[PDB]
């Protein structure tokens, strides 16, 4: 019916994907061993979206972890829920791409793609009807940012009708850890805009601020980013695995999030982020929820929405409420904030409500929106990409791998093509 | 970390029910930070990272223990190396602690005195030894005088049987006993078991093992490693309810204190034995509690997390409702309204109530039977 | 040089730096996402005025 | 699985290998015999030792290092040393007669005798290893063996394994102090070798080490052992990501692609922090921002140069120990918010961050205190041009009189190659000038 | 949080730092090792905690002759301070501002600037640089002058409090000192927010007349200097009813940019024998604050008019008795205020009483007070100094040392003109518009 496979590429995708399979498995009460150890019946009804039944009641994740370096597998195999995975889903090579997009996309990737494609073919056939595909990768690496786009490129040709979604991690100029990071990004975004139904841009730096200010953790680690995205990752799919007062799924959003096929980039949000001190003075209500979604100290992207007008807004709410105010505050936030929403689309907001709360919490919500703020994140990329390219800097590996100079000129044209018509969609009259 | 300092290791065993094969693993512990590791043996991989496991402590590192590591009930079967044997377990030893039938009422005080002296109880059961089993104990006394008197006293009451593990346990457990003649013991020092409650040399409280060779003989007589339990349980399945002293209360050394608070309440203690049941037996017992309470698996986890003691509470006194003596399930509401309940005197977090007791009156015999007929 | 510091305080093997206890995996923010009111009710029931 | 082979050449290479393999055996827990401690043969699921050692039938682990020299003494002291049984007696390769500071001697006459033996031994070690990552070649530009034999060995190694990565650690003649006077000739002549047949070079001068250990370590009278411990610490910081696990694992290919802008520019500068004795770390609290500043102090560089006179093209950070990515981002933001540190117009992002869990160890009887956090810095900057400028000056003042040329000629080397190598080095300098040119 | 760095220069600076830091560790409870056995992080203004819990001060002793700093290295607090806080130069200026400002200082300028850089990087939100020197010593003049010149552009806004020993009008332990004192004044004019000119002679008179000590030493005066700086900084160090930061008293003590020269006073300075039978109260100590025989600068404020007053009580003091005292002080014809300040007073309240070092001179007294008086009665000492400098300079004696060092000769005349203009400005302030 509605089944999702969880592709997993690169070191950034692996840790996020691994910590994700942690998060849901408590929501379904599945042990490290892998048997059913929940309480309620609803906690075990729709595991078939992410889990495949095995003999004796064992449940296995539906995921394929891919990396050019086998060390990240060893980092994944041996964690808390490390061994739950399929012993043959790990497909890996002996040399890494070294953050080099071309080596992952062309040189070394061409040999590992076939072994990955058979495994996903087996898992695609294993379930009767697939709703979509799911894959996490950073845009500043070489394995996930590289071969992963090749994996998406092939798989659309195989399965065109299904949903392809990715949680791409976008590099931030303020804190950057790769000298060739924009080069990999500008080569990757062109792969994305051609082939993806939806995309969420996640920036580490926005999580760095959220950890520092909203939650006020003294020493956050890289588990903070992974856990916060994983909870967001589970929120967008709760209305699938679980019944709600108002139902939705990925395609329900997908039809309603994408006004034109080129615009599929979104900013994620999660409402109940409060520091341990702040818990003492807070009566759990929905008015402060919508307050906590819409203040943009909550965005996980690095683009302020006050600069860019909101096109389409969606907020999926998790927990048992009534809705007369979630329609009122819907209407309330739209009317008085007139200037920040597009005019040719009134009733800019779309909602989903799922009756089942998260573990450890009463109310929860996940916010996704399409806005003109994201155009600031692309035109900043051209600001450093052009700096390296005008001097042909750091070129000799990509040139030495066998491709030409044209591929960079085409990517920037399409990158500039996107923002120019995006700028047009900012400046249009109703 | 730095892969340095104390890094002791044991040999783990896990019964994988799906594969239906016993698998042996490399168990690793780092006492400096309390962290845990585990690696595959045959596949030459790493089973489990260096993550801390506060649920696993240095007190749990010994052979024949059922620890719970990431929901894997692990039995440690062998010292993983030489250097773990030299530091952790060179001189810790296991010795029998029988309590003769005179002092069975004083058990809850003596078990407290056992816990204060650092001993750790591993096997626990009350027994009724036959005459032939009694003669097997006193084989060393067959030539020696008063053989019949020594036999006649010992098979005249429900003998208590314990096994205590500690460093230098054989010497300390004999030292805690004091002189065998109870009259001599009071003159020597009242701070012994045979002096506080003992009356005469024949009716001293305990007659623990003396040497290693003597110890190994008697330990198999009571607690057979072969599984052929010799002395039958003293469990009269009549007008009774069962009480489980939960593992969290065991580790904090309240085992004797809970036993004291039952005996003075004029409740008959017909039967008491320790069972280190696994999760599957926990699910069968708590099968009725599945679904009604919103924390079934948390309630499941605590019983199999450590050692628990099941007690058959005989129904007596003009007021017999042991159900109310335990009191409200949450200790906090117990503390707020009815502090005289055990779940307020020995209260803790909501799950960590002092004991578990039967709720429906009909389920008393069934839960007694499941714990003292099939599991026994 | 031998500065001849206090014998019972200075040495070479003692670690001299600021301990910042930070834990890489999901525990801290897992308990942070665990709202405390659910933690208090899992601890037990609470009581207010008539 | 990652393995990297050490190819130490000359006395510098041999002593560096002594210090480095001592550090590695201490890091992994191997006694001088070459075993596990028997009573605590814990080991387990981690074969982090695999990148430097290899098992045998007897449960013993041999380093993947070849020490090659043309004079017996330097290796004979190892064969009589405490690590005599650590190494295989055929791994230690010696010549009857050395080159004696003569490039033509170590490159055309004496080296060719043992070329085949060295090639066979590296072939055997590569056969033992399964997935090879690279060669670590250690030498100096001064000594005749350490220049000529390294040159020819790498010349044949390139055609043997064109694609395997080749990291080159070498000791530059210092600007003022020197142990040789014929050395600039050899240093000029090996420029072609280190330019055409390498992927990354890590030139170090002794005099900066002198300055640093007398500045911070308070050793008024240090020695080559004190240099070698520091250099081995650099190598350990580079290879610890391969050895153990980390939050942001970075391999040799990763730092390669993030240090080298152009095929002719593969000369980054190494930097370590904190290099401090225990007395000084007592009162200073060390943290990530301040150690990062220590990485960018020009008086803490291994090279006698001022990077403020030039512009950075790339920087690689290797943080190790108890480190947090949040203070990492705070430190990099603080560094970027400065004007003294310049960056070229074509690297507004100019860093490659690696993060590692375990802190470095220290050896007993060393100079470095044990601290919870450390950092290595690899800066590809254009300020290194002046070192080869002074080298060209010095070479030219020799070459106007053809001093010491008769030795090379009698050895049998055609004289024009001196001028040819000068033209190549001059072209390299002009390429660095083009790098420094910014299109504003 | 709040923090001040101490930058003692010269022998006077290093000895003042010795006394002040002894008093600080005894005040907070620091053992000589540096380890702790109102306010919680009250040490955080002067200490940067290690990972072990030890506490390191925030000071850099700077000197151009190691013999002194060397006694500190051989002192008990070798376990307290850190050696690269203790910076020494090979050859001293030898009472030569020329040598201290142009020749020998430039060798160590970069090193000391880097050490202040690292300490200010340890500092998060900085409050103050407190610096100490003398107007007689060559190093304490020249090196301090160039250091302040650099610090002006390296910390534009940061408050840089300046404490200096002035040449006493009668007793002079140097003969070349008026030249250095004339020259140094340009730096304390153009590069300081507040300066604390104090001569030794008045301190000697006060400690003789009140403390009954017939034979004092530099330790005796230095303890009082440490007490003064302790009283100044205790409002920042611990909570008070009315806290007083540095910015407040700078705001409220300097009328014009050219005018930043207050006079310090502290009361009571009394031995225990004299203090048993004396009941002390706020009115008495306030009256003692204004007696001209207890002023630590050899001038009579009755010869001038006050423009500003900074009262700093400490101990068991109450705002109503403060207001009573301020009423009695304002109701007096002898004390004269300028016509353009009818309100001229700052009161700081502080909870804890001043501590007493063992082997000191001051008795443990439940209440004490400090005075920062900005009056026009201070130009007369510079008038004496200019007369001495003129009777020097009419002969061009000792000029040859500075000239052979290599400073231009007309800077002497330029500095004399600057001092003359400063005194004329103070006369303009003293003029009343009635
Ligand atoms: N860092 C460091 N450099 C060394 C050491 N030993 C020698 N060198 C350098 O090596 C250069 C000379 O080469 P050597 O390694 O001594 O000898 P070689 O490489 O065998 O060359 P030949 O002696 O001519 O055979 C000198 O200029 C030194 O700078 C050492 O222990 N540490
Ligand atoms: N009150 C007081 N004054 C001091 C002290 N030490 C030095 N002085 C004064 O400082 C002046 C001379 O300067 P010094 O401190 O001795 O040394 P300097 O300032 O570095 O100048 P040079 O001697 O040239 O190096 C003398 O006139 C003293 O009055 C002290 O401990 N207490
Ligand atoms: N959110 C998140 N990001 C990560 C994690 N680990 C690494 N990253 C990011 O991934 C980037 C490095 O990607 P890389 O490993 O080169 O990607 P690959 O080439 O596909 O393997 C870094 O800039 C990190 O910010 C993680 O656990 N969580
Ligand atoms: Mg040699
Ligand atoms: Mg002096």
């Amino acid at each position: 019916m509605r089944e999702i496979v969880h592709l997993q590429a690169g070191q950034c995708g692996n840790q996020i994907g691994a910590k994700f399979w942690e998060v849901i498995s408590d929501e379904h009460g599945i042990d490290p061993t892998g048997t059913y150890h929940g309480d309620s019946d609803l906690q075990l009804e729709r595991i078939n979206v992410y889990y495949n039944e095995a003999t004796g009641g064992k449940y296995v994740p539906r995921a394929v972890l891919v990396d050019l370096e086998p060390g990240t597998m060893d980092s994944v195999r041996s964690g808390p829920f490390g061994q739950i995975f399929r012993p043959d889903n790990f497909v890996f090579g002996q040399s890494g791409a070294g953050n080099n997009w071309a080596k992952g996309h062309y040189t070394e990737g061409a040999e590992l793609v076939d072994s990955v494609l058979d495994v996903v073919r087996k898992e695609a056939e294993s379930c009767d009807c697939l709703q979509g595909f799911q894959l996490t990768h950073s845009l500043g690496g070489g394995t996930g940012s590289g071969m992963g786009t090749l994996l998406i490129s092939k798989i659309r040709e195989e399965y065109p009708d299904r949903i392809m979604n990715t949680f791409s991690v976008v590099p931030s100029p303020k804190v950057s850890d790769t000298v060739v990071e924009p080069y990999n990004a500008t080569l990757s975004v062109h792969q994305l805009v051609e082939n993806t139904d939806e995309t969420y841009c996640i920036d580490n730096e926005a999580l760095y601020d959220i950890c520092f200010r909203t939650l006020k953790l003294t020493t956050p680690t890289y588990g903070d980013l992974n856990h916060l995205v994983s909870a967001t990752m589970s929120g967008v799919t709760t209305c699938l695995r679980f019944p709600g007062q108002l139902n939705a799924d990925l395609r329900k959003l997908a039809v309603n999030m994408v006004p034109f096929p080129r615009l599929h980039f979104f900013m994620p949000g999660f409402a109940p982020l409060t520091s341990r001190g702040s818990q003492q003075y807070r009566a759990l209500t929905v008015p402060e929820l919508t307050q906590q979604m819409f203040d943009a100290k909550n965005m996980m992207a690095a683009c302020d929405p006050r600069h860019g007008r909101y096109l389409t807004v969606a907020a999926v709410f998790r927990g048992r409420m009534s809705m007369k105010e979630v329609d009122e505050q819907m209407l309330n936030v739209q009317n008085k904030n007139s200037s920040y929403f597009v005019e040719w689309i009134p009733n800019n907001v779309k909602t989903a409500v799922c009756d089942i709360p998260p573990r450890g919490l009463k109310m929860s919500a996940t916010f996704i929106g399409n806005s003109t703020a994201i155009q600031e994140l692309f035109k900043r990329i051209s600001e450093q990409f052009t700096a390296m390219f005008r001097r042909k800097a750091f070129l000799h590996w990509y040139t030495g791998e066998g491709m030409d100079e044209m591929e960079f000129t085409e990517a920037e044209s399409n990158m500039n093509d996107l923002v120019s018509e995006y700028q047009q969609y900012q400046d249009a009259t109703a | 970390p730095k892969n340095q300092s104390e890094r002791f290791a044991f040999i783990a065993e896990w019964y994988d029910p799906n594969a239906s094969l016993l698998r042996r693993y490399e168990l690793l512990f780092y006492p400096v930070d309390g962290s845990v590791e585990m690696h595959d043996v045959k596949n030459r991989r790493t089973f489990l990272k260096r993550t801390k496991y506060e649920d696993l402590r240095l007190e749990d590192l010994f052979i024949g223990n059922k620890v719970n590591v990431f929901s894997r009930q692990l039995v440690l079967i062998d010292y993983g190396d030489q250097y773990t044997a030299r530091q952790l377990g060179s001189r810790k030893e296991k010795t029998l602690a029988l309590i003769k039938p005179d002092a069975v009422s004083k058990a809850g005080e003596i078990i407290e005195m056992i816990n204060k002296s650092g001993f750790t109880i591993t096997k626990l059961r009350m027994m009724t030894l036959t005459r032939k089993e009694a003669a097997d104990f006193h084989v060393d006394h067959h030539s020696r005088p008063f053989y019949n008197e020594l036999i006649q006293f010992i098979t005249s009451g429900p003998v208590i049987a314990m096994e205590i593990l500690r460093d230098d346990a054989i010497c300390e457990w004999k030292r805690l006993l004091g002189p065998a003649n109870s009259g001599l013991s009071r003159t020597d020092a009242p701070g012994s078991i045979r002096a506080l409650f003992g009356t005469d040399g024949v009716r001293n409280a305990a007659h623990g093992p003396d040497t290693f060779a003597s110890a190994a003989r008697e330990m198999e007589l009571f607690f057979p490693s072969s599984g052929g339990c010799g002395p039958a349980n003293t469990a009269k399945f009549t007008n009774c309810t069962c009480c489980i002293i939960k593992p969290h209360a065991i580790s904090e050394g309240m085992l004797g204190k809970n036993l004291i608070a039952i005996r003075d309440a004029c409740f008959g203690m017909s039967a008491i034995q320790m069972f280190n049941l696994d999760r599957a037996n926990v699910e069968e017992f708590y099968e009725v509690y599945k679904g009604v309470v919103s924390e079934y698996n948390d309630m499941v986890t605590e019983l199999c997390s450590g050692p628990c003691v099941a007690i058959e509470i005989q129904q007596s006194n003009p007021t017999k409702t042991f159900r109310e003596f335990c009191g409200p399930a949450d200790p906090e509401i117990a503390r707020h309204l009815r502090p005289e309940t055990l779940r307020a005197i020995f209260g803790k977090t909501k799950v960590q109530n002092a004991v578990h007791c039967t709720d429906l009156p009909e389920d008393g015999l069934l839960e007694v039977q499941y714990f003292f007929k099939i599991l026994d | 040089k031998n500065r001849k510091y206090n014998p019972a305080s200075f040495h070479r093997f003692n670690l001299y730096g600021i301990p910042t206890p930070h834990f890489n995996d999901g525990r801290t923010m897992a308990k942070a996402l665990h709202w405390l009111h659910e933690l208090q009710m899992e601890r037990g029931a609470k009581i207010v005025s008539k | 699985m990652r393995e990297c082979i050490s190819i130490h050449v000359g006395q510098a290479g041999v002593q560096i290998g002594n210090a480095c393999w001592e550090l590695y055996c201490l890091e992994h827990g191997i006694q001088p015999d070459g075993q596990m401690p028997s009573d605590k043969t814990i080991g387990g699921g981690d074969d982090s030792f695999n990148t430097f050692f290899s098992e045998t039938g007897a449960g013993k682990h041999v380093p993947r290092a070849v020490f090659v020299d043309l004079e017996p003494t330097v290796v004979d002291e190892v064969r009589t040393g405490t690590y005599r049984q650590l190494f295989h007696p055929e791994q230690l390769i010696t010549g009857k007669e050395d080159a004696a500071n003569n490039y033509a001697r170590g490159h055309y006459t004496i080296g060719k005798e043992i070329v085949d033996l060295v090639l066979d031994r590296i072939r055997k070690l590569a056969d033992l290893c399964t997935g090879l990552q690279g060669f670590l070649i250690f030498h100096s530009f001064g000594g005749g063996t350490g220049s000529g034999f390294a040159s020819l060995l790498m010349e044949r190694l390139s055609v043997d394994y064109g694609k395997k990565s080749k990291l080159e650690f070498a000791i530059y003649p210092a600007p003022q102090v020197s142990t040789a006077v014929v050395e600039p000739y050899n240093s000029i002549l090996t420029t072609h070798t280190t330019l055409e047949h390498s992927d990354c070079a890590f030139m170090v001068d002794n005099e900066a080490i002198y300055d640093i250990c007398r500045r911070n370590l308070d050793i008024e009278r240090p020695t080559y052992t004190n240099l070698n411990r520091l250099i081995g610490q650099i190598v350990s910081s580079i290879t610890a990501s391969l050895r153990f696990d980390g939050a942001l694992n970075v391999d040799l290919t990763e730092f390669q692609t993030n240090l080298v802008p152009y095929p002719r520019i593969h000369f980054p500068l190494a930097t370590y922090a904190p290099v401090i004795s225990a007395e000084k770390a007592y009162h200073e609290q060390l943290s990530v921002a301040e150690i990062t500043n220590a990485c960018f102090e020009p008086a803490n560089q291994m090279v006698k140069c001022d990077p403020r006179h030039g512009k950075y093209m790339a920087c690689c950070m290797l943080y190790r120990g108890d480190v947090v990515p949040k203070d990492v981002n705070a430190a990099i933001a603080t560094i970027k918010t400065k004007r003294t540190i310049q960056f070229v117009d074509w690297c507004p992002t100019g860093f490659k961050v690696g993060i590692n869990y375990q802190p470095p160890t220290v050896v007993p009887g060393g100079d470095l205190a044990k601290v919870q956090r450390a950092v290595c810095m690899l800066s590809n900057t254009t300020a290194i041009a002046e070192a080869w400028a002074r080298l060209d000056h010095k070479f030219d003042l020799m070459y106007a009189k053809r001093a010491f040329v008769h030795w090379y000629v009698g050895e049998g080397m055609e004289e024009g190659e001196f001028s040819e190598a000068r033209e190549d080095l001059a072209a390299l300098e002009k390429d660095y000038e083009e790098v420094g040119v910014d299109s504003v």
